[PDB]
């Protein structure tokens, strides 16, 4: 699980 | 004399593993006659040495600022990690300490609700599409817009308000060109807090 | 089911005489079968009748959005006056109950510091001026940026910080085009808190 | 004693 902004990484699980 | 500001790091930052969160600890109305700065570092009671010291910067009555920055790790504020900051100046009767650290409490996860255009709203050249969140601990939250993975600037979002069971919500409304919502083009909410898996969440809206 | 927010007015409108604060209560995600909503207005128990009624406006998976505005007095909010609203629908349970009210506490001013653009700064095409302020309760604020006695838009300003006494800290950083600065033009930093004498105070800032 | 606000009436005392 990754999660991304616009293009640039949030958060992985 | 000289005050001193501890700032946390955007709430962005923190909650974004690609970028570096960083607390700021700034000095104002340092003096002409006295203006060396020491800075000392503590995480937890436990000094550290990693910090970045910027150059003196002119004032205004002969006085200067002075701000050092410390990156700090994404889990270790958000584990509740206290961070302090000791400023010594031969002006100062004693050294000046300044503590910040992320809230303590139990975490909550942020509700959001998005509202289209009214009736009168879709008459005008412009429309702005409004997004609702509430329920959220702590306070601090990131809430921005995109369209089609780009971003969108044109938003107010209002300060965290203070709920009467100790979440918080608040409003943000962005602002756009009516043919870019007739046209059909989604838009989104991108929230980011703590207590989102993946510390992100987005509600979108389009016509019709 | 249908959610209830209960906005507080902004706090410029409170502190601006020559302005309507109003208390705003939102309802979200109202159902196409039971679309009727009524409204009880309370001022610190008191039933009060003045509301304005806004029209449904359409929504998403067949839902309508209402809102009540109910405009406040100055000095009652001031004074600590709680507000609240009642919200009924044919789909509730019971009627939903909301409170908002200015913060208690004992009042305290804000600290209001203004810092020039940094010599790196100064070498790109649009410089940025920043306004720190402390010390200030309750949260409630309002920071502008002038210039000539015409407004200045470019500014974010970040969400009051809680502070370990109590208090409230900030920043505001208004950019403007170098050469707006560098003609002389000054640019002044309002601040409209509620323990400011008349509401209002300002530091400006110019070359050199 | 009156403060402005861009023109227009702050507060008075």
């Amino acid at each position: 699980d990754c999660a991304w902004h616009l293009g640039e990484l949030v958060w992985c699980t | 004399g000289p005050s001193v500001f501890l700032f946390p790091p955007k709430p962005k930052d923190t909650l974004m593993i690609s970028r570096t969160p960083e607390v700021t600890c700034v000095v104002v109305d340092v003096s002409h006659e006295d203006p060396e700065v020491k800075f000392n570092w503590y995480v937890d009671g436990v000094e550290v040495h990693n910090a970045k010291t910027k150059p003196r910067e002119e004032q205004y009555n002969s006085t200067y600022r002075v701000v050092s920055v410390l990156t700090v790790l994404h889990q270790d504020w958000l584990n509740g990690k206290e961070y302090k900051c000791k400023v010594s100046n031969k002006a100062l009767p004693a050294p000046i300490e300044k503590t910040i650290s992320k809230a303590k409490g139990q975490p909550r996860e942020p509700q959001v609700y998005t509202l289209p255009p009214s009736r009168e709203e879709m008459t005008k050249n412009q429309v702005s599409l409004v997004c609702l969140v509430k329920g959220f601990y702590p306070s601090d939250i990131a809430v921005e817009w995109e369209s089609n993975g780009q971003p969108e600037n044109n938003y107010k979002t209002t300060p965290p308000v203070l709920d009467s069971d100790g979440s918080f919500f608040l409003y943000s409304i962005l602002t756009v060109d009516k043919s870019r919502w007739q046209q059909g083009n989604v838009f989104s909410c991108s929230v980011m807090h703590e207590a989102l898996h993946n510390h992100y969440t987005q509600k979108s809206l389009s016509l019709s």
